[PDB]
């Protein structure tokens, strides 16, 4: 099998800067079967460049490919937040095909802090016997937060899952939703449902609040 | 244009088998070679094989030698993978890819296909709305939503207004709740001084229990 | 003082039996020599005829062509007061594309395209160029890697008459040929996209 290593594995670089990942084969791959591709999550890979050198459809020029035998060069000129992906080199010369383990490339943007809204749980929910609430933080850089859940001004423990997205192509920025679920009568037993946002964006913790019923 | 559209994610047995299908349009069928690839969750590409519709000849990369059988309808221009004996190391995103003659390399994907290998029976979402309100605004900005709740296995796609909105929207990745189901939000941020005017649908598709859901999500007092 | 001529475009080939001919008219219409070089200027091909790669009058034959061949290739031609050196690429792949879609035609040149007229009496060429040592028996033509058998297609001599040509015409052809030399038998095989454009 003529194997692929592709490095660095992660690439964390501020917009304007150059990018460079690079693909070294075990075995020499001639230059019109080697090939990268662009994925973004939860689509399909994109042809990104493609006989070493040449771009696709829709590729813009920052983008280019260079080496030979055994040595390929993916370069990004100057990084647009778009270029956040993952990439992967590939050989077409020699059964069985193989694909390098990838670069994941992660734009650097300056900070910003977040929006946040909280959601009371719906009543459709209610009458099923649970209630979930949450609250949303929309739009932030950097990743790091700290989301703490407070009901009638008692600091909860064990009832939150967090989740947070992908980074924005347009704008770089992550959000991330923090959900408290409780059954129906635990919720009908407290007033004041409180979510507590702590980010470097913010020079003072954000509160979102609401009385239940409401 | 050349289009590869596959069929819906799956959850099968321990021991079963599955067939994934990838139907063809916008050229000779018989006339390229139709690629299989896997991605494991986390993981990268891994190449299983490739069948050539004309001669239906076949050639598997031999770690998946007996585990795939590649087939083809013709007469529908369709491709069949299917896996046998499933293990939990088979759970992964499946994608067909088309080669022609002169042009080695893949410029066209279909868009996936999820395939779970798991005991737990399927089970579909709850769907439930997240009203924009006092408490979801922010500088003349509205937040709205729906809470797609306690399915298995993954995945669930949820678009906005048919898919006529998708700017400002997030669809979170899943988590997995201590039940052993999944729960996402998919939210969006619109203009506040439009909420009595303009509609908000969210259309919530989980194909392994065949859930099509859509939710009008209205704002609330 | 010999003048540098240089070839437009790549020769592709698979791996299989392959020649190319120096050529420069209207100089080598005249009287001059030939002298075939692989990477070099200084030690000419062989023109022992046992060998894989060998002179063939003024072409240069490879029986067969094989990976570790693609290279620049020249041809010096002399005359009594002239001389001109022709470059030319030449290019290998390994694989046909009814065995596998890898390794295989790296870029669809014209050479590999040939054009099908809707409606109309058309015909496929296939192309064999060789030193006349090379004989060449009864070519066998293929559509989507199957033998094609029918009314409408008749084989006369190099091309593959076609008619009445149909939209389902298009698609993947190719020409089989078996070739002889020096009592031994050959096999060439060459791919086709054929489209009505
Ligand atoms: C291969 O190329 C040679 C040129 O080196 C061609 O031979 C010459 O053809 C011209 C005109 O056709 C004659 O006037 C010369 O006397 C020929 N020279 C020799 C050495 O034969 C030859 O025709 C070409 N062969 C093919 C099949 O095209
Ligand atoms: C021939 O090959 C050389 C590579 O050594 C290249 O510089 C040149 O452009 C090629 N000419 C072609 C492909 O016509
Ligand atoms: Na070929």
């Amino acid at each position: 099998q003529i194997v692929l290593t592709q490095s660095p594995g992660t690439l964390s670089l501020s917009p304007g800067e150059r990018a460079t990942m690079t693909c070294t084969a075990s075995s020499s791959v001639s230059s019109s079967y080697f090939h990268w591709y662009q994925q973004k999550p939860g689509q399909a890979p994109r042809l990104w460049i493609y006989r070493t050198s040449r771009l696709a459809s829709g590729v813009p020029d920052r983008f280019s490919g260079s080496g030979s035998g055994t040595d390929f060069t993916l370069t990004i000129s100057r990084l647009e937040p778009e270029d956040a992906a993952t990439y992967y080199c590939h050989q077409f010369h020699r059964s069985p095909l193989t694909f390098g383990a990838g670069t994941k490339l992660e734009i650097k943007r300056t900070v910003a802090a977040p929006s946040v809204f909280i959601f009371p749980p719906s009543d459709e929910q209610l009458k099923s016997g649970t209630a979930s609430v949450v609250c949303l933080l929309n739009n932030f850089y950097p990743r790091e937060a700290k989301v703490q859940w407070k009901v009638d001004n008692a600091l909860q423990s064990g009832n939150s899952q967090e989740s947070v997205t992908e980074q924005d192509s347009k704008d770089s920025t992550y959000s991330l939703s923090s959900t408290l679920t409780l059954s129906k009568a635990d919720y009908e037993k407290h007033k004041v449902y409180a979510c507590e946002v702590t980010h470097q964006g913010l020079s003072s913790p954000v509160t979102k609040s609401f009385n239940r019923g409401e | 244009q050349v289009q590869l559209v596959q069929s819906g994610a799956e959850v099968k047995k321990p021991g079963a088998s599955v067939k994934v299908s990838c139907k063809a349009s916008g050229y000779s069928f018989t006339s390229s070679w139709i690629h299989w690839v896997k991605q494991a969750p986390g993981q990268g590409l891994e190449w299983m094989g490739e069948i050539n519709p004309g001669n239906v000849r076949t050639n598997y990369n031999e770690n998946f030698r007996n585990k795939v059988t590649m087939t083809v309808d013709t007469s529908i221009s369709t491709a069949y993978m299917e896996l046998s004996r499933l293990r939990s190391d088979d759970t992964a995103v499946y994608y067909c890819t088309v080669v022609f003659y002169g042009e080695p390399y893949f410029p066209y994907w279909g868009q996936g296909t999820l395939v779970t290998v798991s005991s737990a029976s399927t089970k579909g979402p709850s769907v439930f709305p997240l009203a924009p309100s006092s408490k979801s605004t922010s500088g003349g900005t509205a937040a709205l939503g729906c809470l797609v709740k306690d399915y298995f296995p993954e995945p669930v796609t949820v678009s906005w207004n048919s898919g006529a909105l998708t700017s400002g929207v997030h669809t979170f990745p899943a988590v997995l709740q201590s039940s052993g189901l999944y729960s996402l939000s998919s939210v969006v941020t619109v203009p506040s001084s439009s909420l009595g005017t303009q509609t908000y649908i969210c259309n919530v598709n989980h194909k392994p229990s065949n859930t099509k859901v859509d939710k009008r999500v209205e704002p609330k007092s | 003082g010999c003048k540098d001529i240089f070839m437009k475009n790549e020769i592709l080939s698979a791996s299989q039996p392959f020649a190319f001919n120096c050529t420069f008219p209207p100089i080598t219409s005249g009287e001059v020599s030939v002298t075939w070089y692989k990477n070099s200027s200084k030690i000419p091909v062989s023109k022992i005829i046992q060998s894989r790669i060998h002179q063939d009058e003024t072409w240069i034959l490879f029986l067969p062509m094989e990976w570790g061949d693609s290279g620049v290739y020249q041809c010096v031609i002399k005359g009594r007061d002239s001389c001109h050196r022709i470059h030319v690429n030449l290019t290998v792949f390994e694989k046909h594309w009814c065995d596998t879609s890898i390794g295989g035609l790296p870029n669809l040149s014209d050479e590999y395209k040939q054009i099908l007229h809707l409606g109309k009496d058309d015909s496929l060429t296939c192309h064999l160029h060789f030193p006349k040592s090379c004989v060449l028996g009864p070519i066998k033509w293929y559509k989507d890697c199957n033998e094609i058998k029918g009314e409408r297609f008749t084989v006369l001599e190099t091309r593959l008459l076609v008619s009445n040509v149909s939209a389902e015409d298009r698609g993947n052809y190719a020409c089989q040929a078996i070739l002889t030399h020096s009592g031994k038998q050959y096999e060439v095989l060459n791919g086709i996209t054929v489209s009505h454009h």
